[PDB]
């Protein structure tokens, strides 16, 4: 006879979830495994003889890019005989500066960085986050997408996703042709929310590259690296290859990060034994050497990886921490589904979302999950009223605020209106009035009239083959009646010439002000110090719908 | 040399920044890319840009940022497709040996792009131990 | 015990057939997806989608890499149209053409749970349609939000199992199909 | 036209709740009111003479309280003087110690206290919370209720929790007549699920000291106190009277905590225009005045109130914050629901989950909510492999482990059977074997066979009456042959013996052995100090249902 | 409106009639309960409960508290049964008696969103069975786990605003019916 | 006097809480329950007791906790009945000032609760100021 509560508990959203013992040999362990390499380095004459165990005799192309590029050599020692202990006690506590860990953090190895944040519970890993986190403000990206690749509702969604709080915007595609349509209507519906949402188009490198050479995208995050090497050429790169192609980006005056995350290497069958954390490190000293200054990680698309196996969600905040402590952006996932229970998913995102980091998520999805091209992401559109209720109950900034359904409307509106206009232009198969409304009124796909994928994808074909530039959209919203927003497009295409935003976090705010690590330095020593939630802005977080005035 | 008190470039000092081709940031107006007064080609960032915000990055505690965009500024001056064909040659098992080194020789050589230069001699050399040349997979 | 490896593929001479590429160990140490579709039946209704088409259907198993784009990028270069079907042990699928990079292709399948033997058919089908050039359109999107959430974890083992039979430097070995 | 976008909104279930903007003059507003005292204090020849801002002839008996018995006198103008930005600073800082800082809370006053933690975002007062935590050891504490108040099913559930890893247990009822028989059933089924588990019966206070009198129960909780003197006074007591139960209640024995919690004056009418947050500090102190180990509180049943408001989570934390850093054991309530909301409830638990506190909820439900007698709690019974899942995502000790059906079928029944020996012996009326299948089996009183009240209410109300004590119940175990539990249950008196278990966060564990601040000491001093969750513990949490072994 | 206070009560004779004690907005500043149910039609019921018991219905408006627990004893001094009905405006209602401390009581109803005008008829059936000592059953157990989440803020608002007319030391007041 | 040392008592000194009875805590055995040998009351906890944990408490630096358990140690001397009695008392509106007085004389002289006596004696005065009389209501 079977027990009613166990009966209860069986059919729970939470036991539908994938959970694995630990498979050490195969590095199904987030961290603290007992294969993990014991921190070490020798150097002779400027050059690193051994690394984290390995004499360079044994040097795969990783340890020799991290060895050569990512680490400060001439503090290297100095660090390695420092107590991993009171390292990390540094990093919780309020009164050691942010500017006196970096020195110490950059100049540490691979293993090294994580024994010491392995030493750290959760709660002293926020209380850690909040002041190695390189923005002084924290800050929040989504993904505009759905499952037709319609264009009039990308524009729509990303319109109110920018009105919402969104400072960067993230668009992939069903139909990998549809592309170039999905990243001018991303562009377009996000300066239509606000004039400063930076845009970019996920894609394989070369052609996300092209599209970015074309002037259809405002920088690029999903340039992926990998830490081990045989998972790094499956993924058809070496750190040389992704690293040029860093500098190809900022060539053309292209913000960009890399991206990595937990697991990537059990995922793709060769992590060498080592725990995540252990080879998510290796990814981050990637990103430092190759010169890149941010980086999206916190297990990202493989997060049903560490999450399935003990302390994987700890690992995913580890891993931030170690990235905001090694000085680089860290846009900190919150973007990809791992459990069917609001709970677990909740407790995840808070770890992020408390402390604040540079992007509390790297794809909180602004529409349904439905049309979520990722694959789900770890909030969508139906949790942005309990997001806003949580920054209220807590006083925290999470990045977004709450809006009124007209504002939504007439932004959705006008964006659709927009794109109408830029397709008329450049005579792409049109947008039609019946479009228009619906993109106004939709929640996602399913309130969109189908389109004509052939139509669509041929044009959007010649917009590559023809080489057809950014200034092209800008003419026909000038040439349409959309003058404002004709000049908002220009406006962020100028942001590509000056170099300001290709510093660390930078994101643009207010009237085209580029606020970045560099003038927006986060100075926290404690309480009452740092950023905090406060004033009008907090005035607007507290503004919730339904909260009836008392009396 | 250009410190992060000279940051943002477009508040402190936007003449610093003048394009491709000699337009600056005034120039580009609605009214000029509609009177095609500017265009694409004029919309280039350039080698000295990326240079001052190089030593802005070293002026933040940030030298490896500052040499990616050291590398950047190089590459300026290598056309959209010229950026193509050799990011894809040192993508795994692309290329041989001799054309990486005769990619870096261009560099030098067409374009004074030293430092990427010695980058893809050192992907080179690194590729051949191990092993992510043509026919090694 | 349905598929014998019978030598070293050669290439293509003719733009009739479509290469079915099958990881290392397709048919042998897995014999079903990751949702228990068997080996057999997947190769069955893939392998009848192309011949459906008036297309011929040739089957390898690849070494080099375990990853699909790899496998389907050994198939493409080996097919005769130049167009190949690559599949997992685990279920995933592509459908690739030489001329692409290897993370570039006509089609993608990159949630193996959610494939049935419908879809397996129509995507050999879809393979023979590129083959002869005719712009068939796409196999339509399954997605579903769930999918990595209920199988990420098990696709990640299945693959490291399959990953073991991986040979760096064999070349495909075409396949007798039982 | 309608945006179906709101209208999905519209429907999520977070927008069921109660949310109120601000009415500062009503005391509406959980912290930070403009309307608070500043914290002031005047001693004169030992005594207080000025305390926040009030000259001592214009006192309430809060006041005299307070100022007679709550607050360090030794260095109250010491710390007076202190910073409070700096105060709230060595709050979170992990490298002053617990020890060096209580000497310092102890002597502020209820409003300097307010003011230095309010300084504090909530990431800070949850490394502030995990140093001050009087226990080293966080523990938990369950309801074990049913609508029927049907003793079988208390006894069964009442098991069930106990092996989950609950080290305290609360009853209540449905029908106050039938309290004693809920108390004997929650104490049986109790020891029999993990012998040194301690219980209340929670009622009226003269009601509720008589049951303990009569040794139905090892301990009391629900001893009321109020932050304003008109609400003090509809609570029926003052701080004499509820001082003098206090003591009442060690004089035979009997381990005690208050009970007090943001939003009772609120909820109560008079606010007397001050934060819910100062009013709670006001509380707190009396407690300590009194001479009380610790308190129950973070708004408990009156959650509806600081929720509905800004920041009244984070107000609830703090609340929390000040009892631990009195000095006061803290039972942190995550005990009543206040939300429709997974996402939401998940939050405002894990602020106290998170660190750790005495016990991470004074409450979590040990039944399904429907069966839940205090009107629901913020966890139940259905949550219970959410929170061993989150346990094991983030290594965080929650004080419960996963557990094995086969286990907790077999412990239900022996403690059913117990409860149908004693009610034997006692001749009270009977428990048929059908029940107890019924009990074994069941999730909840829907799975109960119905029960003659008027019986049971009967000889209920006669326990009481006739004073039959807990030696009635020994006997009956002894007699029926239940002597191990009788020797257990003989043990919870011996314990009641010794005045061991009476001091500050004193429970019992293994074989009867106390554990409490006094034995088990807080040593917290940052990364890889204080309490780990490790070893065995870790390797019991790592054990949830459906963890696949990946070979 | 529908209540005529009729001088200060006096003191009961027949242990035969069941005071309902008001609070002290009750049909004033208040006139339904925190669901919408009318003052009015709430009395309607209490009173037709008792009344088809056979027993008197007195009504009374407290104002030395506006607790309901407090202002039900008030009702129990006076009540010649002893037997009392202590309501809130917002709804809340308790079954008192002399010789029970005020926080304890006959019957509570601690979830007012839950009473129906059914449940307000059976409260006062019940009170008058209790008045007769006749030991009725007790009214059936209403709870709901979201009801707090839903009306606790609420519920205070109403009761803050209540609160604003208690008179210190004032006697409750006799009240004169529709 | 006791020390934290000392303590748990059940541990370090459990001769310590020999009843004043003079039995162990050996004594208390379900067999001695059985038999009679052991009773109600000899599992009540002695003032004895209470005044070792107070001195534990305030070792611990915890001196209000000390003072509770040293109003406990005098509590043991009073009747159940009789605590009720005195809490009800001290409710807001149930005595009079000489009611309470009359209680705390009572106190002190049967039952030597000097420190009790003391604090209702407190109470009784600031009953009158705030007005938690009987008849203040
Ligand atoms: C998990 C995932 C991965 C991860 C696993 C890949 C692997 N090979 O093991 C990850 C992050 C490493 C990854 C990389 C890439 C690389 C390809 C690398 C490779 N060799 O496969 C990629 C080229 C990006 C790049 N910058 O290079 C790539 C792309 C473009 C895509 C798209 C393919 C479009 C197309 N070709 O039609 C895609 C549909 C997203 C989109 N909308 O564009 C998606 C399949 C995109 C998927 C979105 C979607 N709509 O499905 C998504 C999010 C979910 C798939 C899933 O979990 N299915 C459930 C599972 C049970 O089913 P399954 O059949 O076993 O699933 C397998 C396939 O999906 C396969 N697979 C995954 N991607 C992919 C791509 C190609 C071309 C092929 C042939 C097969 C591919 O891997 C899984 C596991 O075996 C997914 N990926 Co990848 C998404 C990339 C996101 C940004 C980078 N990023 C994010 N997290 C991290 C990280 N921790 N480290 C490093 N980088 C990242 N991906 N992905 N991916
Ligand atoms: C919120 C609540 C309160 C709080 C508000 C009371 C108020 N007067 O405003 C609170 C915590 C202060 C409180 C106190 C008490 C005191 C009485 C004080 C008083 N004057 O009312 C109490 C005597 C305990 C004590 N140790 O003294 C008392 C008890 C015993 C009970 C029970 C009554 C049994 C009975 N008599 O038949 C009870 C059924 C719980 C139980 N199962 O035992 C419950 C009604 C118990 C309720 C459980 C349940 N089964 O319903 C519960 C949990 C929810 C009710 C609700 O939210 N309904 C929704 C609301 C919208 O509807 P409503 O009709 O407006 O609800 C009102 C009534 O419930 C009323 N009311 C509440 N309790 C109560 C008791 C009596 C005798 C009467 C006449 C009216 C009472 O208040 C609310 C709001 O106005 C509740 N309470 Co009180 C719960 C005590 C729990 C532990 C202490 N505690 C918990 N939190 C805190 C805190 N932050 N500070 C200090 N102490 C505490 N309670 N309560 N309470
Ligand atoms: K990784
Ligand atoms: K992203
Ligand atoms: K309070
Ligand atoms: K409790």
């Amino acid at each position: 006879m079977r027990s009613k509560r166990f009966e209860a508990l069986a059919k729970r959203p939470v036991n539908q979830d994938g959970f694995v013992k630990e498979w050490i040999e195969e590095g199904f362990i987030a961290m603290e495994s007992p294969n993990d390499p014991k921190p070490s380095i020798k150097i002779v004459n400027g050059a690193v003889t051994e690394l984290d165990g390995k004499p360079v005799s044994d040097f795969d192309l990783i340890d020799h890019f991290i060895a050569r590029y990512g680490i400060n050599l001439n503090r290297a020692e100095e660090v390695m005989a420092m107590d991993s202990v009171k390292l990390a006690n540094m990093l919780c506590d309020p009164n050691v500066k942010r500017s006196e860990i970096v020195p110490l953090t950059t100049a540490m190895t691979p293993a090294k960085i994580v024994e010491v944040v392995s030493h750290m519970n959760v709660v002293e890993m926020m209380m850690a986050m909040q002041k190695m986190r390189a923005r002084r403000t924290p800050s929040q990206q989504a993904h505009v997408t759905n499952v037709k690749d319609n264009p009039v509702q990308i524009a729509a969604d990303a319109a109110e996703g920018a009105w919402r709080g969104f400072d960067e915007q993230e668009t992939t595609v069903a139909v990998a042709r549809y592309a170039p349509f999905n990243a001018i209507a991303l562009l377009v519906g996000s300066q239509v929310g606000r004039p400063g949402v930076l845009t970019q188009c996920s894609l394989e490198e070369a052609t996300e590259l092209k599209l970015g050479m074309l002037g259809h995208t405002c920088y690029a995050e999903t340039i992926s690296v990998y830490g081990t090497e045989p998972v790094f050429t499956d993924g058809d790169d070496t750190p040389w290859s992704k690293g040029f192609l860093a500098s190809s980006y900022a060539s053309r005056g292209l913000k960009m990060r890399f991206t990595s995350g937990s697991g990537s290497e059990v995922q793709m069958g060769y992590a060498e034994g080592k725990s995540m954390l252990y080879l998510e490190a290796r990814c981050i000293y990637i990103t430092k050497a190759a010169g890149v200054q941010g980086l999206q990680n916190g297990s990202v698309s493989c997060i049903g990886v560490p999450s399935a196996v003990p302390s994987g969600i700890r690992a995913v905040l580890a891993e931030n921490l170690i990235c905001s402590s090694l000085d680089l952006e860290c846009a900190s996932s919150n973007d990809q589904t791992f459990t069917h229970s609001d709970m677990r998913r909740t407790a995840r995102l808070l770890m992020q979302f408390l402390p604040g980091t540079d992007f509390i998520s790297s794809g909180y999805s602004a529409v349904p999950n439905y049309d979520n091209m990722f694959a789900g992401s770890n909030e969508d559109a139906e949790d942005f009223d309990d997001y806003n209720v949580i920054q209220r109950d807590l006083k925290v900034d999470g990045g977004l605020r709450p809006v009124r359904e007209e504002d939504v409307i007439a932004i959705r509106n006008k964006a659709a209106r927009a794109l109408q206009a830029v397709f008329a232009g450049m005579g792409l198969p049109p947008i039609t009035d019946e479009e228009v409304e619906a993109a106004t009124y939709a929640h996602g796909s399913k309130d969109m009239p189908e389109r004509n994928i052939v139509e669509d994808i041929k044009f959007a074909q010649e917009i590559i083959n023809k080489n057809r530039n950014g200034l092209e959209v800008v003419k026909a919203l000038a040439q349409g009646g959309f003058t404002d927003v004709a000049q908002d497009m220009l406006n962020i295409q100028k942001a590509k010439l000056t170099g300001d935003y290709l510093h660390t976090s930078a994101i643009i705010v207010g009237d085209g002000q580029v606020l970045s690590a560099v003038n927006d330095v986060n100075d926290y020593a404690g309480p009452a110090t740092g950023y905090r939630l406060q004033g009008e802005r907090w005035e607007e977080i507290k503004n919730i719908p339904g909260a009836l005035d008392p009396n | 040399s250009a410190r992060v008190s000279d940051y943002p470039l477009a508040n402190k000092h936007p003449e610093w920044v003048k394009t491709a081709t000699n337009k600056t940031l005034d120039d580009f107006t609605l009214e000029n890319v509609l009177s095609n007064k500017v265009t694409a080609q004029d919309m280039r960032i350039t080698p000295e840009t990326l240079r001052l915000q190089a030593s802005i990055a070293k002026d933040a505690g940030r030298d490896r940022l500052a040499m990616n965009f050291e590398r950047a500024a190089e590459l300026t001056a290598v056309p959209d497709d010229r950026i193509l064909e050799i990011y894809n040659a040192l993508r795994p098992y692309r290329s041989t040996k001799e054309e990486l080194l005769a990619i870096a020789d261009d560099l030098e050589s067409r374009y004074q792009a030293k430092i990427c230069a010695a980058f893809v001699r050192e992907a080179a050399t690194l590729y051949v131990e191990r092993k992510k040349l043509k026919g090694d997979d | 015990g349905f598929l014998t490896e019978v030598g070293e593929a050669r290439q293509g001479t003719q733009q009739d057939e479509v290469i079915i590429a099958v990881g290392p160990a397709f048919g042998l140490a897995q014999t079903v997806n990751i949702v228990g579709i068997p080996h057999k039946s997947i190769l069955r209704e893939v392998i009848a989608g192309i011949e459906e088409e008036g297309i011929k259907a040739r089957v390898i198993r690849c070494f080099k890499s375990s990853d699909v784009a790899f496998v389907a990028v050994e198939g493409n270069r080996l097919s005769g149209s130049g167009i190949s079907i690559g599949i997992q042990s685990k279920g995933t699928t592509v459908i690739h053409q030489q001329g692409l990079p290897p993370l570039s292709n006509l089609e993608l399948f990159p949630q193996a749970p959610l494939l049935t033997l419908e879809t397996y058919r129509q995507i050999g089908k879809n393979a023979a349609r590129y083959a002869k050039r005719e712009s068939p359109q796409p196999v339509p999107t399954l997605n579903d939000q769930m999918a990595r959430p209920k199988y990420q974890a098990k696709s990640a083992i299945l693959h490291i199992k399959e990953t073991k039979y991986v040979v760096t430097g064999k070349n495909p070995q075409e396949l007798r199909v039982a």
